[PDB]
């Protein structure tokens, strides 16, 4: 075998000296053999004299200049198939649960390139997800892209795990989650939550399989889980020619620790020190996920926003790839609109007369519309209050205060923090209510009655029993 | 033989240095025994550098590098048309192999003063609101500008479709052919647009030129100067061109990456400094060529994507800066239904004006600024005061002009039947028609034109230009329609 | 022999550069011949980078450096348990040398997704707002998040306090040792805290390190790792653990200073990259192990001060991001004497409310709600004018649960204690007491309940939970005291 000594040692970056004739190549996995188990390292570069800087994919403490690494002779390989389902894999394809090897026949590189420029495919399948303010303003598509934005505590966790209810189970095919970066405590509540749905079962078929690499993860871990998490999407998409639905939870957390990894590899900065390569770092991940012919691939992928700072350049990298966005203002969320989703910055290729139909398409316009003038009052209100505006625009605040306070909707996975058990409203459901508010039809009924209900019923049901108390 | 060859000291983030290659030319093409591609960028005493249009993995110490001779090249001529191709113009839609004219460089110097010739011939887009308010011309280099999804694309499209009119025919001195440059965009956007462009039976007549947010910034930087070599071996020849840059921004974008990479030091909103030189050395490309030069042209579309509508960020007004004017297309006109949401008061055409259809500008005359009035009048009217004389007539027409303006993507118009309605909405004949069934007025007006007075509109198309008998027999199939509408 | 020794090449920025150590490993602990200690950060193929736990001045160039050949590790056990340490655990209290079962190293990796558990048992914290509005689990993290002086630390001190109660009976498994990290706090600061413990014999059952304002950055990054290191042998070994980061804000500066004297590459706020790492490494290391693993836990509050109450700061954003709620005080409450100053509606408990006790989980109900809803009808009726009946006994009661949350320093309450207090409050029966008479209610209330009632006090603590029966009988004792009072 191949084998080289270690010659330097800097957090997460290992440099081996190989003293032969033939090198590992870029993205070959290198082994170390440790008190513990074994370190992996990845291939970076090669700086010369032999010499090849790595990154590791654990805690780099104890390793000795001149220890022994021994190339395995290709990239970091995953175990893909209907033998991942149901089980739990870390960054380098290695069971995390207890329960054995995952004895998968095939294993495969985490390294591809993207579906060829003949394997495109592309839908305009709106995904019913049963939230009032997605269904309306920002549908989903189904084999599309969809990103979660928000600051710290926003709500887009629990925006997945609402998402995971409704629609996961729906779904025909299989599921992938992939927690990048997040707390190990949501990682074991979601396989508990998995279990008791039945999604797992231990003794049984499953319909997901899931892939961590935590906040308690080394960078190269970090940044490297990711591409496992899409290696056995694609090969569920391509070899089985299932429809997936792809859960990344965090893939703000992958770019970071790519910078975090840039600071020791020595690159000079782009932006607020973030990597050069911050852009095709992106694009390599996000052009994988892509569907194809050979099947649909949905994914629903959570974005951290730092310092709820939008014009980060790792948000504003990410916005160029999805085809539909949801925004989570922090301000909403503090006004108690739960789940938090601005209605404006929030966006939809899908939001097309052609796709939604015109009636959708023209109560979503005037839902926009209005909130919209009542975001352009909101300083003369602030200064004035409402007595400053005309008639028109005392009955537009009025009607845009009761929309935008009926777009709250109680999640069933945090009737814990509501006390209000879980609503799902339907897309035509939705569309006839806000239209039905629209027309103005419901003025008189308090803006309470309106908060925090699953559609224009329980809005009257509502409003009665306000009345009547 | 290190004269010809070298051998690569170090590889990663995409550059490798070379030792040997003493003979290479700077900025020439090596090729690797792995087979990827790379441009020596820098020579240097003892090494040359190179920038690798493939992936780097690939590469390793040792591997030998083998110099082509050429610069930085891609093949040119009409066997391109009708195929997709990366940034090095190797074919990607998977048919065979392409047929070339020869080759041309990436890097050429753009004509100077004396060939170019000022701009008198239009390229008729068949968007009512271009056509009639900022005419392009054949040569122009107007740019297109505006938010993300708020119709850039489309407007190009568009153009390039409304093209399909003039190359069917014999006449190579009116056909427009057509180069596309994705840079940035997903492969999925991409194919979408080429399997559009092939329900239009509009590829036959276009080139696409495709570097995928997928690959590496060499080839995100590299795509638009071989497009416009493309672009540029029609006008040289003296055939027309039209190329589109559907983001130069993500090309600005990739050349940071690369210059950061390079370790050269950024500059303002940390673009590299030369950012400008690499646009404005690109976009001077786009000509038109004097008699004696053959009279050829280039006309080029740059697209820029503004955040927020922010005309004074350091890229846009970098572009402004070049691109003998602007398309501005606004998210609150968009997003109001107004498609194609053409703000008529900041797009202006510099120089397309000389290029306009004279029947189009006989017709159209003042609308340009008077829609801009109408927009000002509207703007203090919903306050809602009172809108006495005419204020109250100027918003009637502005109103109908607007209604006029907007039209359904992938449907360009001719300019004979752009002509009776801009003549019918300028006139007023349209301020005794209600607002909601003016997108009904165009439809049947246009069938009445073109069942009862289709000579008018063939004396209009084959002359281009209103006689004062042509003007008034247009008066009168306007005013008898009306009657009956 | 340069495999087990090495000599100082240079000194500067708290870093030296060692020649030889050539068997040293990754982090592993050297000894300067000075006594100084330091950890070997970055290693070269000519040379080691180590950065001092100490002062420059103890370092000179050509001094011998030797490996102590093991990874900077901590003491370790019971026998800490009464004293202070500074950040390696050596004694700093000159009351003798520390006992130790063992060393842990400072970095070790957290407890992975399986040997985990749900929080289910609670840190009984003894503060009113805490215990009824944000419950804490056993394993949880909450982030105490505040301005300065805003009582951040009184907050902690008093959840160390309220554990005496169970730390000198006989059930180890409601025990909960004590571990306090003060990070560039004062040494006088600090001092007067051990004062407070030891005078109100919380001390011995407390652990706290020090590494004060003075100390070397290096010294106050690496504090709160061997805490945490400190607090993992109660978690493995079967017991519980509470660890208090007295400013983790303090150690993200000292890693700037650190990181930047490194030249590492400054990001957002001049905070080096991985500084989210540095806190989610730590934060990890707080959990509840299964009962395979023993059932031990480790229970963290972290600390942040932000600078004009500006939660939306990069630390501040960073540590919401990792902990599992957060604990905000007002600092516009704390001057209106409202103390401990928590804010209803922006603090709150992630996991802790599974872990809440039961029967402060039926008494306060949907007080949280109830409170941050009142907050919001008291700032417009603070001007409205025309106050219905429904905003009027919303004020009423808000004002009653108001005054009835405020609680002196050092005074944490029993939970069957708390239990009629909240019954009280939610159940309106404050609502004919004058509004400043409700703290001679609360302190006169309880004297009754003990002295009459104590059975029921029994009963909650014993079972702790209440039954219909109880809920009626806490109904008439309340009734029978409201009637008299
Ligand atoms: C330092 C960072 C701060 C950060 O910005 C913040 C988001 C964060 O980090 N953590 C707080 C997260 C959750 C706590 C909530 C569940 C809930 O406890 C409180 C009281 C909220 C407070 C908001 C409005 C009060 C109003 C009367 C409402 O209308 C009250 C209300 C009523 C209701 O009816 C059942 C349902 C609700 O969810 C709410 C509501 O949201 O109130
Ligand atoms: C992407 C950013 C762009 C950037 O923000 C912008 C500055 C830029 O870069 N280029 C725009 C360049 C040329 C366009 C003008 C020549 C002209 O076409 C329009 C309609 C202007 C619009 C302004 C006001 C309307 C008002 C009724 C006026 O008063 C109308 C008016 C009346 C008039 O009387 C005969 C003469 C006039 O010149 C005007 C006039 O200037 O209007
Ligand atoms: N005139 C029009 N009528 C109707 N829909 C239109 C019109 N012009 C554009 N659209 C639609 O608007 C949406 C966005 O426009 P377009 O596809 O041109 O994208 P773009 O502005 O180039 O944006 P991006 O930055 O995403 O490339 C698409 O759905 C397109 O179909
Ligand atoms: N419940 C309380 N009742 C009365 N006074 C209190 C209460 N809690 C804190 N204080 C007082 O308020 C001030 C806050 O002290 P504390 O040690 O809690 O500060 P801190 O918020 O940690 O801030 P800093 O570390 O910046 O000094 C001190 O005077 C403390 O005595
Ligand atoms: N739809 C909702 N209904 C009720 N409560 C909600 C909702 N969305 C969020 N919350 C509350 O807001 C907080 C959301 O926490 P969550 O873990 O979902 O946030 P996050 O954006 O994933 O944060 P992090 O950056 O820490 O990963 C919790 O307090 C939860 O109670
Ligand atoms: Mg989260
Ligand atoms: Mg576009
Ligand atoms: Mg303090």
């Amino acid at each position: 075998p191949i084998t080289g000594k270690v010659t330097a040692v800097i957090g997460a970056i290992v440099d081996v000296h190989f003293e032969q004739s033939e090198l590992p190549a870029i993205l070959n996995a290198l082994e170390i053999k440790t008190p513990q188990g074994k370190l992996v390292l990845e291939v970076a570069q090669h700086l010369g004299e032999n010499t090849v800087r790595t990154i590791a994919m654990d805690g780099t403490e104890g390793l000795v200049r001149g220890e022994k690494v021994l190339d395995t002779g290709g990239p970091i390989s995953v175990p893909v198939g209907r033998e991942t389902l149901g089980r739990i894999i870390n960054v380098i394809g290695e069971p995390i649960d207890e329960r054995g090897p995952i004895k998968s026949k095939l294993r495969k590189p985490i390294h591809a390139d993207p579906p060829s420029f003949a394997e495109q495919s592309t839908s305009a399948e709106i995904l019913e997800t049963g939230i009032k303010v997605v269904d309306l303003l920002a549908p989903y598509a189904r084999g599309g892209k969809i990103g979660l934005f928000g600051g710290a505590g926003v709500g887009k966790t629990v925006f997945i795990q609402e998402l995971i209810n409704n629609i996961a189970k729906a779904h025909g095919g299989f599921s992938v989650f992939t927690g990048v970066g997040e707390r190990t405590r949501e990682g074991n509540d979601l396989y508990r939550e998995m279990k008791e749905t039945g999604v797992i079962n231990l003794e049984g078929e499953s319909k997901v399989a899931l892939v961590f690499g935590q906040m308690n993860e080394p960078p190269g871990a970090r940044a490297r889980v990711a591409l496992t998490g899409l290696t056995i999407a694609e090969y569920f998409r391509d070899e089985e020619g299932q429809d997936v639905l792809l859960f990344i939870d965090n893939i703000f957390r992958f770019t970071q620790a790519g910078s975090e990894v840039s600071a020791l590899l020595g690159r000079i900065p782009s932006a607020v020190g973030y990597q050069p390569t911050l852009a095709t770092d992106m694009g390599l991940l996000q052009e994988r996920i892509t569907t194809t012919k050979k099947g649909s691939v949905t994914s629903v992928q959570a974005v951290y926003v730092p310092a709820d700072d939008l014009t980060d350049p790792a948000p504003a990298t990410t916005f160029a790839h999805l085809d539909a966005t949801t925004v989570l203002s922090r301000g909403i969320s503090e006004l108690g609109i739960y789940p938090a989703v601005d209605p404006l910055d929030s966006k939809s290729r899908l939001l097309d007369a052609a796709v939604v139909g015109q009636e959708h398409y023209d109560v979503a316009s005037k839902v926009q519309e209005t909130l919209q003038t009542y975001k352009s009052l909101q300083d003369i209100i602030a200064i004035l209050g409402m007595d400053e505006l005309s008639e028109q625009d005392k009955l537009t605040v009025e009607r845009a205060r009761k929309i935008q306070r009926f777009l709250s909707q109680p999640f069933a996975v945090a009737e814990v923090f509501t006390g209000i058990p879980g609503k799902l409203v339907r897309l035509k459901d939705t569309v006839a209510s806000f239209k039905a508010v629209l027309e103005g039809k419901y003025d008189n009924i308090p803006e309470h009655a309106f908060y925090m209900v699953g559609g224009i019923e329980d809005v009257v049901a509502k409003a009665e029993k306000l009345a009547a108390e | 033989n290190l004269n010809e060859t070298g051998r690569v000291l170090a590889v990663g983030d995409g550059i490798a240095r070379v030792f040997g290659l003493n003979n290479i030319q700077a900025e020439e093409l090596v090729e690797f025994s792995s087979g990827v591609k790379g441009m020596a960028l820098n020579l240097e005493p003892g090494q040359v550098g190179i920038v690798l249009f493939g992936s780097d993995r690939l590469v390793k110490e040792g591997e030998l590098v083998k110099r082509t001779g050429n610069i930085v090249d891609v093949p040119v001529g009409p066997g391109l048309l009708g195929r997709v191709v990366d940034a090095l113009g190797n074919p990607i839609d998977g048919k065979g192999p392409i047929d070339a004219a020869g080759r041309s460089r990436a890097q050429v110097k753009a004509p100077g003063i004396l060939p170019r010739r000022s701009v008198h011939e239009p390229v008729q887009t068949g968007l009512k609101a271009v056509d009639a308010l900022v005419p392009i011309g054949r040569g122009q280099r107007e740019l297109i500008i505006g938010d993300r999804q708020t119709g850039k694309t489309a407007v190009a499209l568009d153009t390039i479709l409304n093209q399909k009119r003039w190359n069917n025919g014999s006449d190579e001195s009116k056909k427009l052919y057509c180069v596309y440059v994705a840079v940035g965009q997903k492969r999925s956007t991409v194919a979408q647009l080429v399997q559009t462009l092939e329900q239009h039976d509009a590829m036959k007549y276009s080139i696409i030129v495709a570097a995928t947010a997928s690959e590496a910034a060499p080839l995100q930087y590299l795509a638009p100067f071989t497009a416009a070599s493309i672009g540029e071996w029609f006008r040289d020849n003296g055939k027309h061109a039209l190329i589109v840059y559907d983001d130069l921004s993500k090309q600005a974008v990739a050349y940071r990456q690369l210059s950061l990479l390079l370790r050269r030091p950024p500059g303002r909103e940390a673009y590299p400094g030369d950012v400008f030189y690499l646009h404005s050395r690109l976009l001077e490309r786009a000509a038109k060529l004097s008699e004696k030069e053959g009279s050829g042209s280039l006309t080029a579309l740059p697209v820029i994507e503004t955040q927020g509508g922010d005309v004074s960020a350091y890229i846009p007004t970098n572009v402004i800066s070049i691109t003998d004017g602007q398309i501005f297309l606004e998210a609150e006109l968009f997003y109001k239904g107004i498609r194609p949401a053409i703000n008529v008061g900041l797009s202006v055409s510099r120089v397309g004006s000389a290029a306009q259809v004279k029947a189009l500008k006989q017709v159209a005359g003042s609308l340009k600024l008077f829609l801009a009035q109408y927009r000002e009048v509207a703007a203090f009217a919903q306050f809602g005061s009172d809108l006495d004389a005419s204020t109250k007539q100027t918003l009637v027409r502005g109103e109908r002009l607007t209604q006029l303006l907007k039209q359904n993507q992938y449907s360009p118009l001719a300019t004979e039947e752009q002509v009776p309605l801009i003549y019918a909405g300028v006139n007023g004949h349209l301020d005794g028609i209600e607002l909601s069934r003016i997108g009904e007025f165009e439809s049947s007006f246009l069938s009445y034109l073109k069942s009862n007075h289709n000579e008018l509109l063939t004396e209009i198309r084959e002359k281009g230009e209103l006689s004062k008998e042509l003007l008034a027999s247009l008066k009168s199939a306007t005013e008898s329609f009306v009657a009956t509408f």
